[PDB]
């Protein structure tokens, strides 16, 4: 079982924003983040902890250990409005998070 | 005796010797001294003995002996598994080697 | 395809190489005599071919073994335990010649009775190139000064740039070399032990110990 | 019988002969500025075993590489005769034993 | 980029104590453990009661904690009493035929007390196939005394060789291997003028 | 590097169906591919994956759908097939086929495709 | 000069189409010419118009009158009989002990089963030959130790001494200008050493 | 197979190999390629193959193998006895060798 | 190896600056230095090159290159009346210079 | 850590002499000791060295067959013995320590020998 | 058996003369010649069919094959008066001829 | 090279006599020696030869003289003897001592001596 917070969040252009995703027990740094725009295409942002996938701008970054891991966005732009997810990869079967909806005021 | 098996990384074999086995006449021990490449002169891994017992009742070189000869002639780095039991060499304690694998790369040899 | 850069190992200090470079010894230009090592032996060193290598991993592992020799030498009871070595960068030009292709040309032209199997293996292993009589400093570009400090074991690498290097676009000669029939007799090839390095390559780097290669290739 | 250790010597001679009903093997060491040391090994007492062949191969390999060796010799009960070989060691290549 | 995952059936019931697995058997890596769903599901019914288990470069925890897997530097798993070991042979049950490769060169070695001598053949700087030979076990064990001489000969010099391979059995000696290993049944030196390689 | 899915529509209860997942741009015999599900009012759940050539084309399945949904390869056409022996009302979802990579000691998804809709109704 | 084999070594059934049995070799023309007893034994047996072929020529017998002719090497093996002779003999002499001082190995010979032989030289001329075999002979147990040193001397060209035994004589070479005996030792020595 | 034995002169070995025996175990074949001096670039007399067998119940090496290794490493001319039977090699049939001697000069190797 | 020093004896006024050079027949990597007093044991002064040991005053320094090394005396006193030697240990066996004594005017 | 040695001797030519150099203050087993002599009005000269932990010794070519170095672990004293003395052997003999690096640090007194 | 003809023949100075010599059957080029001076002297002249012994003058010549062999002297000189023979060496025992006399008148 | 015979004179039926052939200028242990006769009426007749060191100094004769004449060597003096038994009433002939050389693949003679005279009367 895996959870996230906040369920929904809204801000403005230039507001530093962080998302908290946590697990039930030690996972040994195996979290991957995903971004799903309304169009239905699902892309990868960060696969191993705190390392950026090819094509993702340097704004996104992550940190953490043990049970708590936090994704951080330097600044929100009009093209960042989507839903984000966190996925674990330590033990089969893999489990996905509940997702967080991020709007722009 | 060392209570658990030790693993050393990035050593070479620098000498080879032969000596009769005292406990039982049907064996002999091949012994050598290993040294860690670029290690500290005061480090404990810069000079280490090791031995293993060969059998006599069957002719032909054992799989260990050919590899040891090849590495001794060519001087490649390798990873050696030492312990747990101890033998005697030059009047001083020495470890027993169980496995021997040549080095492949940085992902394998830290 | 022929390369553009070649590398060589030496111990002479860089402060005088740039004004002198490297030079051959004499006028013997036979290929098989050079490959077998008879023309590089002590008391018989008379060759007109300077030997260089085109792969840097071989030179690096060679220098590493040379550096490690001093540690065991000191531990045995002789020498401080400090080592100074060098690796050089030389530009290739049309005056250089390949070794494996020249050896195969010689073997094909003069028959299999004059050939030696392990000579070609040594030539291909070391990927050597022959610089003829002279290798001028104008092709020398960069040097690497490797230092081993025995008091603590730290390894230090530094580089410098030549003030006389000249930039030109020229690559190695594609045509193999041809040599006349040998007038002497050859028993075997001379090879340094730990690692296997051709006699002619290590003799110009520095008693010396040389052992016939055909005697060690099988297990006694 | 007395036992002695010699270090940093070089093999200079090598022989294999039939002496009596059993074969024999001998070698001579050398170092600059001192006396020579000679020892022999006989395939007597040992039989139906591969000890002799292995020691012969080790000695031949040591001689071929022209490397330095360390040898243990047992004192002869009467003078002017080779002793009995006990242990052979190959010093590091291009170097000296410690 | 990947690894070869050993099958589940090779799991040893009698684990090695303090890192000494029985002869002819090798320890297990964490990467090879994270890629076997069947082995992981089977393992949940065997480790109760706050226990802890060691691996080659990690540590395994029991069902009381939840079966978490954690990484560690090499050699750090033998400090504990119990360790996982896996047998290193596998009978495929497949028909045998002459398979061969060309332009290869031997570059690696491996041996133990009662195990095969193995080598890795590389073409153009990349691994191709692995081969092994034993004097104590197997169908082709009688050829060890003959093949070892030529193997040592082709090791000392960079001569190109053609390697013959039998696929009736498979070996899992090299840990975290990125290639397959089979038995060795022949060696032939390269010759272009006669159209061999 | 892209991947496209085809097939779907309406399947009656007790009826079988097979989907498609066609790839391009990468060597098909080297990499791992997998399948994903997304219930309308729920999160994402994982089904299984097929191994590559070196591992001998073996497959792993999740306990939810054990012995119902098989996976097959066709190397000559670079097509992935997914068979469904039975279908029920609860199985309506958007299906994704995705790739798998390998880092130091792990596995991670890196491409996803575009998705398709499958519905079960009477 | 040329070594002429003796008469008592003839085999009763010649080789079919040019394959003599094991431990046997074909007879040369030169050896045939220089022997009286062999010529006498060849006659009184060959009859009709029977033709026979030797290693380096042809033999006409029966009603031809016994005419020997010279030819190219191995150029007549297609006939249905070729004279074959054994290459082993017991001398009956006691267990001698002989040596030949400075010598260098020059040539090697081998065949199916049989033995490995070497020819030793001093300033360009043959001196003596020796052979070793793991299948028969009094000194068969010494093969595994002598073969290593023989390989080493041949490859490295080492000047050595040779201990030989004249109990057995071998005729493995064609048209040999030297004798052959059984090898029993070898030693690498400095001038005036005692261990030799 | 050719019903009669052939003899070759001025042959030099250029390649060696090793392979099992098809029809019955406890046997082994050793094979190679021999080149003739003075042969044309496309002459049929170049690259003549040859094979001979080995028994696996006797350890060590037979004399033929030792001579073959020596003359291979030193690259000397030889005289060859070939035939009459034939054996398989690399998908082609090759003749058998029954006796083999080294040439000394023009007296017996024209 | 053969070592040559010059002059055999050195004379100088107090407080001045003077140097001594010891040359070699073949090139060596390093040049040790020693100080020696009458009727007592000599004491170490420099090791490797241009590198002082613990306790020796900073008023002594040395520099040089291959086949030529120098020792620099920058602050002379009556204490400096002693003998100096240079040692090599790069090729077995070591060699010592004959030495030079210092005299105060 | 100091080194204390014997006194000055006088001997008749043709005999042999034996000198001691006792060490204290540290573990003597893991450090080499060097032997150097100084003739009157002449430069230094190298004799040999010994490693107590292994017992291996190295001698100069010109002293081969004449000198022998021994060490006693019970008293931590090193012994040097030279035989077949001649008039050229009159010199002052020193014992010094090596650090497997760095430099010679601790010397000793004179122990002159007159022949 | 072996025969020759003519038994006697005569010539003068500068007169080319050839002698005949034959055998019962083919002898494979193993035929030799001799020169027996008027009293107590024998010297070989030709040993193979055509090969000439050293010391014999080049004027003598010989050729043949099969069963016919001849010897030819370019020009006769007084010293040539002697008896000549033939001898074969194909098979044991060796046999000689009857002889041939050369006279001058 | 010089080869000269000696011995003979006159002999009566049933009386033996040994002839001497003494040589110089060559190594006596490596070459062959033969004895030929010239009974009145030319027709030189070959009798026998002795072998060299490499062959063990064996002997082969001709005709039916086997069991009558013998040949022995004295290697330390370069002297060879020829022994005859009961001389037949016709044995009168000049005996010749000659040396045998080997060339190509056959044998021949090369050098000749002056000869010795033996007259047998009654």
């Amino acid at each position: 079982v895996m959870t996230q917070s906040p369920s929904s969040l809204s801000a403005s252009v230039g507001d530093r924003v962080t998302i908290s995703c946590r697990a039930s027990q030690d996972i040994d740094n195996y979290l991957s983040w995903f971004q799903q725009k309304p169009g239905g295409t699902v892309k990868l942002l960060i696969y191993y902890t705190s390392r950026l996938h090819s094509g993702v701008p340097s704004r996104f970054s992550g940190s953490g250990s043990g049970t708590d891991y936090t994704l951080t966005i330097s600044s929100l732009q009009p093209e960042d409005i989507a839903t984000y997810f966190c996925q674990q990869g330590n033990t089969f079967p893999w489990t996905f998070g509940g997702g967080t909806k991020l709007e722009i005021k | 005796d060392v209570p658990y098996v030790l693993v050393k990384t990035n050593m070479v074999v620098t000498s080879v010797a032969m000596k009769p086995y005292e406990v039982t006449p049907t064996r002999m021990l091949v012994c050598g001294i290993a040294a860690k490449l670029g290690a500290a002169a005061s480090s404990p891994d810069a000079h280490v003995p090791f031995c293993f017992g060969k059998d006599l009742k069957r002719p032909g070189s054992s799989p260990m002996e050919v590899m040891l000869r090849a590495v001794f002639m060519q001087q490649r780095p390798l990873r050696m598994f030492l312990g747990p039991k101890q033998l005697t060499f030059e009047g001083k304690p020495a470890l027993e080697l169980i496995r021997m694998v040549e080095c492949s790369g940085k992902q394998d040899c830290p | 395809d022929p390369p553009a850069t070649v590398y060589k190992y030496d111990s002479r200090p860089p402060e005088d190489v740039f004004q002198n470079g490297f030079t051959a010894w004499g006028n013997n230009d036979n290929v098989l005599d050079h490959l077998t090592g008879r023309s590089c032996q002590v008391g018989s060193s008379n060759s007109a071919f300077v030997s260089t290598s085109s792969s840097r991993r071989y030179t690096e592992v060679y220098l590493e073994h040379r550096m490690q020799e001093a540690v065991e030498a000191e531990r045995a009871g002789r020498g401080t335990g400090h080592f100074i070595g060098y690796i050089y960068e030389v530009r290739a030009d049309n005056n250089f010649y390949g070794a494996a292709s020249s050896y195969f040309e010689y073997v094909d032209t003069y028959g299999d009775n004059a050939g030696r199997i392990l000579a070609g293996a040594l030539a291909t292993y070391q990927s050597g190139y022959l610089a003829h009589r002279r290798i001028p400093p104008e092709n020398i570009r960069r040097v690497t000064r490797v230092y081993h400090n025995g008091i603590t074991g730290e390894t230090t690498t530094t580089e410098y740039s030549n003030a006389r290097y000249v930039s030109q676009q020229t690559r190695a000669n594609p045509n193999p070399y041809t040599s006349r029939r040998s007038v002497a007799s050859i028993v075997g090839t001379l090879v340094r032990m730990a690692p296997v390095i051709g006699a002619c390559m290590a003799r110009q780097a520095e008693a010396m110990v040389l052992v016939y290669y055909e005697s060690i290739a099988y297990s006694f | 019988l007395p036992t002695h250790l010699y270090k940093n010597f070089t093999v200079q001679e090598l022989a294999l002969k039939l002496k009596g009903k059993n074969q024999e093997f001998c070698l001579t060491a050398f170092m600059s500025g001192r006396s020579l040391v000679r020892a022999c090994l006989s395939d007597a007492g040992h039989e139906h075993d591969t000890w002799f062949d292995t020691m012969l191969g080790f000695a031949i390999s040591a001689y071929a590489l022209k490397s330095r060796i360390a040898l243990t010799v047992e004192d002869s009960p009467y003078p002017g005769t080779p002793g009995d070989l006990l242990e052979l060691q190959i010093c590091p290549l291009n170097g000296y034993c410690e | 980029p990947g690894i070869v995952i050993p099958p589940k059936a090779l799991f040893t019931q009698q684990g090695g104590a303090y890192g000494r697995c029985p002869n002819g058997t090798r320890a297990l890596t964490v990467a090879e453990l994270r890629g076997n769903a069947e082995l992981q599901t089977y393992l949940r019914q065997i480790t109760p009661g706050w226990s802890i288990y060691g691996l080659y470069d990690g540590t395994y925890l029991g069902q009381a904690y939840g079966g978490i897997i954690k990484d560690a530097p090499p050699g750090a798993g033998f400090i504990y009493r119990e360790t996982f070991c896996i047998t290193t042979i596998y009978k495929t049950g497949q028909p045998a035929a002459d398979h061969y490769y060309s332009k290869v060169t031997a570059t690696r070695l491996l041996a133990s007390t009662n195990s095969r001598l193995c080598a890795v053949f590389v073409r153009d700087g990349q691994s191709v196939i692995g081969a092994c030979a034993s004097p104590y076990e197997g169908r082709y064990r009688d050829m060890y005394d003959a093949l070892r001489r030529l193997l040592y000969m082709i090791y000392m010099s960079g001569l190109a060789v053609r390697v013959h391979v039998s696929k009736e059995e498979q070996y899992y000696d090299y840990e975290d291997a990125t290639f397959q290993t089979y038995a060795l049944t022949g060696i032939s030196l390269c010759n272009p003028a006669a159209s061999i390689c | 590097v892209q991947v496209v899915e085809s097939g779907g529509g309406l399947v009656q209860p007790g009826r079988s169906l097979r989907l498609s997942c066609t790839t391009s741009g990468f060597t098909f015999t080297d990499y791992y591919v997998s399948w994903v599900r997304q219930a309308p009012g729920k999160a994402l759940e994982w089904l299984g994956f097929i191994r590559n050539k070196v591992n001998g084309y073996t497959t792993e399945f999740s306990s939810s759908v054990k012995g119902r949904f098989t996976i097959s390869r066709d190397n000559s056409k670079s097509i992935l097939y997914l068979q469904m022996n039975s279908l029920k009302i609860e199985d309506t979802a958007v299906y994704y086929c995705a790739r798998v990579s390998y880092y130091g000691r792990g596995w991670y998804f890196d491409y996803w495709g575009q998705g398709t809709t499958l519905t079960v109704s009477s | 000069g040329i070594v002429i084999p003796p008469q008592e070594q003839i085999t009763q059934h010649g080789g079919p189409y040019g394959r003599c049995a094991n431990k046997t070799r074909a007879l040369t023309v030169a050896e045939l010419r220089g022997s009286g007893d062999l010529q006498e034994y060849l006659r009184h047996v060959t009859r009709g118009w029977s033709i026979f072929a030797l290693y380096d020529g042809t033999y006409l017998g029966g009603e031809y009158g016994g005419v020997i002719k010279d030819g190219t090497p191995g150029g007549a093996f297609d006939l249905k009989t070729t004279f074959c002779i054994m290459t082993t003999r017991n001398t009956g002499q006691p267990a001698t002990d002989h040596y030949y001082s400075n010598v260098t190995a020059t040539r090697l010979l081998s065949s199916t089963n049989s033995r490995l032989c070497a020819v030793f030289v001093r300033s360009g001329q043959p001196v003596i030959g020796a052979c070793t075999s793991p299948y028969d002979g009094k000194y068969w147990s010494m093969y595994s130790r002598l073969r290593k040193m023989l390989y080493l001397i041949y490859v490295a060209g080492i000047s050595v001494r040779v201990h030989v035994s004249k109990e057995e004589q071998y005729y493995d070479y064609e048209d040999a200008t030297f004798e052959t005996y059984a090898l029993t030792g070898i030693s690498i020595c400095n001038p005036g050493s005692s261990l030799c």
